[PDB]
């Protein structure tokens, strides 16, 4: 017997997708202090 | 379901540890339900282990459940668990004391800001130690050697805002890795040879290639030595004696954690779990006799030369381990069978007791000394103090040996085994062993009744709040009686089981070379950093430059003056006919 | 099973990037166009899962999402995609990291219309490297991520941007031509003019001809997977980059050189691989030793991890040139492990630079007192790189050590001097990582706290990307059959094809 990757990748994928869509809203420090400013490495 | 006791403190570490990284505003407020959470799952982990210990001896002995780990063509890796009396006893030596540290640190850390992170460390620290004691393979002792070594890096570097514990925690991990470097070569050396990873396979497969001659016994001599490189680099010996000085540069129950139940659960277990590897090579048993006797000399002779009870008691862990390699160095492991379980029963009862001495002195420690954690500066812990100094009496005296108490049967058979194995090298140990009982009595006299300085009677988070260097009366912690009610009777309940050669658990459970190299590897690092690049960045200095200066060189072929352009047109006409008739 | 699955997965983020110039509401910085890239990034990864959990059908060799169209019959090139067990983990890995590389690209408001274009064009172009079973589409897809990564470095990057991006594109284009030289050499060998990767594998090439093509591919793939004499573009192009550009370069782009070593140097060219295998494991050993010593001798934090990425690459090169089913399975696992591990460190290096703004590591110290969650995630990803068991950095290195010194292809005195020297990186990796861990966060003495590093925080979105990277890092480290089950049908055929040329 062996645990297959397909029933647990298919299970975690809608968990994965609707979490990135949620965690984009919850964020800090990239909108208020932001001394990097418009750049990303300046 | 005997595989649940590794993962149950591990599940306690992932549940709590995710609560800090994702729910910091709530878990820091829930400091008390978190601390009792893993202390429940560790108490659950004892409730599956004492049944696995008591109801396995004199009963259903053997068990080997395996699960395939990795696979290839005729190359399978398995990882599971065994329930052996050499394994089930090793649970109770660690699953009890892991419950003991989290009870003792609950009373020690009360105003600590990083309170929840500490129990999340011991959750993963205990689960890593509970993992390799049931491990049937050399791979599964190499799954949990670094997992123990990682929390040993994490517990020393617990107060990360202290640079004295920062560089101490890194070098404790590196010195643990140079032993893990040998253990990794120890696996793949004995897997190229035998082809198995279980010792039930290597009990037969190893000696079939030594007495016959497909591999030379000198080739396997370094291989069994390379496995032994693990437990010697984890105990601060003459390769790198830098590990155990770091044991008292962080929190106080870390000496009970990493200096009491790690060298006995990894250094002593692995040399005992690998019985049919060391017994079949006489060129290996003479080296665990050599290196085993010198660490009893190196641990003791630096311990008298000490002005503190912090390192000198940690140096006692090096020297008392020197009489544990001789538990295997003479072959007769039954003399090490009594000090297998009692090296954390009434030895750690002092290692929790000595931690409460320097804790109830001034309060919080600044970096080293501000909680009065130094010897030859204060005294009077036996004149007027709590019960924490009374376990400093029975937890110190019985190691040299008292005929009513236990420990008298600990230091008679370890010389009684070398009297029947190799009595020509006994004098080098007894010149130490007669003196290691002497200076350990000086640990009693210079820490219980001596020259006092101030009133160090309380404030180990046991009296009232705001008691910085102000402790007139005494105050016993509520988490001190249940330590003194469990492991005290267990120091007598195990003092009758497995004490002699014919007993219950005796047959039923039968220096600066790294700093010379870290400064050595740093020398060749700065030289190699610009060596092989500049022979190809010289090509960049060649090819990326000769392309541009050819284009700045062929630029002057165009110079205006189209009469010159009519030369190169007509020299090409003159040049292509002689190109084509030749 | 009739729908074009890999052709959609390749061409969706390329086509969807063309609607990026037409996104409305330019309210200063680009907010909806940032969400649109995560929209067509996540639903593109959902198709990689949907084509996997339904129409992959593992434990069989050969391609399983095969679509061989017709593009130019006059040349003989076909749009031939197909995913076997060497392609499908890295195809799944490419969709996974690039969904997070969009999600870590959220402070990027310099030129957000140009940025998420070139990141989605590098999303379709990176999957197109592992998926295509052709040569002139393989050289197309290999050079497809040439301009959308020059412009990612040369605009969003540190100082010495333009030196780093120009050195990159000259090493990359100047060695991609050897894919065209060798890929045309094999397709015109003999009488058949086929450019398919499966047809060119079954062709019989001479041993003198194969040693030219193997040296042709090794300069082509020793640059991208940085074999250590051709590695100098890597610490420049990674020393001046941002965190979302990092996870495509370290996480994905270095694996295309390692993936193509198993395709076009082991399958197609086994007889020269029997002759050029001992030079690879010496080069793989001196890849680990050199990069770990050069990581310890460096002060730049972004260059310290950049050189650290060269060291874990060396375990792939040992595992390929070992002729073992466990050596090859530790070589593909080292590509997927370092792809997830190196993405997590490089995201946190870009997270620490967004607060401290130094990257000097002698101008830092005591950062972990100010920010606590980035420090908590920096060690959990640094300990992942240390080959610490319970995480996939160990089992990938463990299979390489075991799979090397059990092989019936080398001598015993050669196998001893490799596994001894390749295990110095077991010691050397806690040297530079834990010291850099010590010389940044572990400290009472803080910085100036005035000019730079005036702020300190730790966002919950940045915690989520490290959390998503540690689930396959730990989950393969606790059960490596969650990924070996994809390999062993194909790597069982790769080594057995290379087993026939081993008596030499």
């Amino acid at each position: 017997a062996v645990i297959s990757v397909k029933p647990i990748l298919l299970a975690m994928t809608p968990v994965f997708i609707l979490l990135c869509l949620f965690f984009g809203t919850r964020n800090g420090f990239y909108d208020t202090d932001q001394y990097h400013g418009n750049g990303s490495a300046h | 379901y005997a595989w649940l006791i590794p993962v149950l403190p591990l599940l306690g570490a992932l549940i709590v540890g995710f609560g800090l990284i994702a729910f910091s505003e709530t878990t820091s407020k829930l400091r008390r339900p978190s601390a009792i959470f893993i202390m429940a799952l560790m108490a659950i982990a004892m409730g599956h282990s004492l049944t696995l210990f008591w109801s396995q001896v004199q009963g259903h002995l053997p068990y080997t459940q395996m699960i395939e780990w990795a696979a290839a063509g005729n190359l399978h890796i398995a990882m599971g668990y065994v329930i052996d009396p050499l394994a089930a006893l090793m649970l109770v030596i660690v699953t009890t004391v892991a419950f003991l540290v989290m009870l003792y640190s609950d009373g020690y850390m009360a105003h600590d800001p990083g309170y929840v992170r500490f129990f999340a460390y011991l959750s993963l620290f205990g689960s890593s130690m509970l993992g390799l004691v049931v491990s049937p393979n050399l791979v599964q002792v190499y799954i949990f050697w670094e997992l123990v070594g990682m929390c040993s890096y994490l517990l020393i570097g617990f107060w990360y805002d202290r640079k004295s514990a920062a560089e101490a925690a890194q070098k404790a991990f590196v010195t643990n890795r140079v032993g893990d470097f040998g253990l990794l070569l120890g696996m793949v050396g004995l897997f190229w040879a035998t082809g198995t990873f279980d010792f039930a396979g290597m009990g037969d497969r190893l000696t079939e290639l030594v007495n016959t001659g497909l591999l030379s016994p000198s080739l396997a001599a370094i291989l069994a030595i390379l496995v032994f490189l693990g437990p010697v680099a984890k105990s601060a010996q003459f390769p790198l004696h830098v590990w155990l000085p770091d044991a008292m540069e962080g929190p106080t129950p870390i000496s009970a954690l990493i200096h009491a139940a790690t060298m006995v659960a990894a250094g002593v277990f692995l040399i005992a779990r690998m019985f049919p590897v060391f017994e079949q090579l006489p060129q290996v048993m003479t080296t665990i006799a050599w290196t085993g006797a010198f660490t009893a000399f190196m641990g003791a002779t630096i311990a008298i030369t000490q002005n503190d009870i912090k390192k000198s008691l940690a140096y006692s862990t090096i020297s008392q381990l020197g009489y544990m390699v001789m538990g295997m160095g003479v072959g007769a492991y039954s003399a090490g069978l009594f000090h297998l379980m009692t090296h954390a029963y009434f030895k750690a009862m002092l290692f929790l007791g000595s931690g409460s001495v320097i804790h109830s002195m001034e309060g919080v420690v600044g970096h080293n000394p501000d909680l009065a954690q130094d010897m030859r500066y204060m005294g009077g812990l036996r004149k007027y103090m709590p019960i924490t100094g009374a376990t400093f009496l029975v937890g110190c005296l019985a190691i040299s040996g008292v005929p009513p108490f236990a420990g008298f049967w600990s230091k008679d058979e370890i010389l009684g085994a070398v009297f029947h194995a190799n009595p020509a090298m006994w004098l080098l140990t007894w010149l130490t062993a007669g003196l290691t009982a002497f200076y350990m009595f000086r640990m009693y006299f210079m820490t219980f009744e001596g020259k006092f300085r101030n009133v160090p009677p309380e404030r180990q988070e046991h009296h009232d709040h705001h008691s910085h260097h102000a402790a007139v009366p005494h105050e016993s912690p509520w988490t001190m009686t249940l330590p003194l009610v469990v492991l005290a009777i267990p120091s007598t309940l195990i003092g009758f089981v497995g004490t002699p050669f014919n007993n219950l658990f005796e047959v039923f459970i039968h220096e600066l070379y790294e700093a010379v190299f870290i400064k050595g590897c740093r020398r060749l690092a700065r030289q190699v950093l610009e060596v092989d690049y500049n022979v190809v960045d010289g090509v960049v200095n060649l090819t990326g430059f000769v392309t541009m200066v050819t284009g700045e060189g062929l630029k002057y072929l165009q110079n205006g003056r189209a009469q010159f352009y009519a030369l190169i047109v007509l020299l090409a006409v003159l040049g292509f006919v002689i190109f084509s008739v030749q | 099973s009739t729908f074009p699955w890999l052709t959609t997965i390749i061409l969706f983020p390329i086509v969807a990037a063309l609607a990026i110039p037409f996104i409305p509401d330019p309210t200063g910085k680009g907010r909806p166009i940032r969400w649109y890239a995560l929209a067509v990034g996540l639903i593109d990864f959902a198709l990689i899962v949907y084509a996997f959990t339904n129409f992959y059908d593992l434990n069989t060799p050969g391609m399983q999402l095969w679509e061989s169209y017709d593009w130019i019959p006059e040349i003989g090139l076909r749009w031939s995609v197909g995913a076997d067990g060497l392609s499908m983990p890295l195809i799944l890995l490419t969709g996974f990291i690039t969904t997070l590389a969009i999600l870590a690209a959220w402070p990027v408001t310099l030129k957000p219309r140009l940025f998420y274009f070139l990141m989605l064009a590098m999303y379709g172009g990176q999957i197109a490297v592992f998926a295509v079973q052709d040569m002139l589409v393989f050289f197309l897809a290999w050079e497809l991520e040439l301009i959308p990564v020059y412009l990612l470095l040369a605009i969003w990057g540190g100082h010495k941007r333009q030196y780093a991006a120009t050195k990159f594109i000259l090493y990359t284009a100047g060695s991609s031509l050897f894919i065209l030289v060798a890929g045309l050499a094999m397709a015109f060998y003999g009488d058949t003019v086929s450019f398919d990767m499966q047809t060119l594998a079954a062709k019989d090439y001479a041993l003198g001809f194969q040693l030219l093509v193997y040296a042709g591919f090794l300069v082509a793939y020793g640059v991208k997977l940085p074999i250590v004499p051709l590695h100098t573009w890597l610490p420049d192009a990674h020393g001046e980059a941002t965190a979302p550009v990092h996870m495509l370069l370290a996480g994905i782009l270095l694996k295309m050189g390692g993936y193509a070593l198993i395709r076009m140097n082991v399958d197609m060219l086994p007889a020269a691989h029997a002759k050029f295998a001992p030079v690879l494991v010496i080069l793989g050993v001196v890849n680990i030793i050199y990069a770990a010593l050069t990581s310890y001798a460096q002060r730049n934090l972004k260059r310290k991890i950049a050189y650290s990425s060269i060291s874990h690459i060396g375990f792939v090169l040992i595992g390929i040139a070992s002729f073992t089913n466990l050596g090859m399975s530790g070589a593909v696992l080292q590509m997927v492990s370092h792809g997830l591990i190196g993405a997590s460190l490089f995201f946190l290096v870009g997270a620490t630079y967004d607060r401290t703004h130094t990257l000097i590591l002698e101008e830092m110290g005591g950062v972990g007192q100010k920010m606590k969650k980035i420090f908590a995630m920096f060690t959990a990803c640094s300990l992942a790189s240390l080959a610490l068991p319970g995480m996939s950095g160990f089992v990938a290195e463990l299979m390489v050590f075991i799979g090397f010194a059990t092989s019936d292809a080398y001598s015993l005195p050669f196998r001893v001097i490799v596994v001894f020297l390749a295990a110095v990186g077991v010691i050397l990796t806690p040297i530079y990582l834990l010291s850099m861990l010590r010389e940044i966060f572990y400290g009472p003495e803080n910085k100036e706290l005035v000019e730079h590093e005036a702020l300190v925080d730790a966002e919950p979105r940045e915690v989520f990307i490290i959390a998503c990277l540690l689930v396959p890092i730990i989950g393969i480290g606790l059960y490596p059959k969650l990924l070996t089950q994809i390999y062993d049908a194909t790597t069982g055929q790769v080594i057995a094809r290379a087993r026939e040329v081993l008596p030499t």
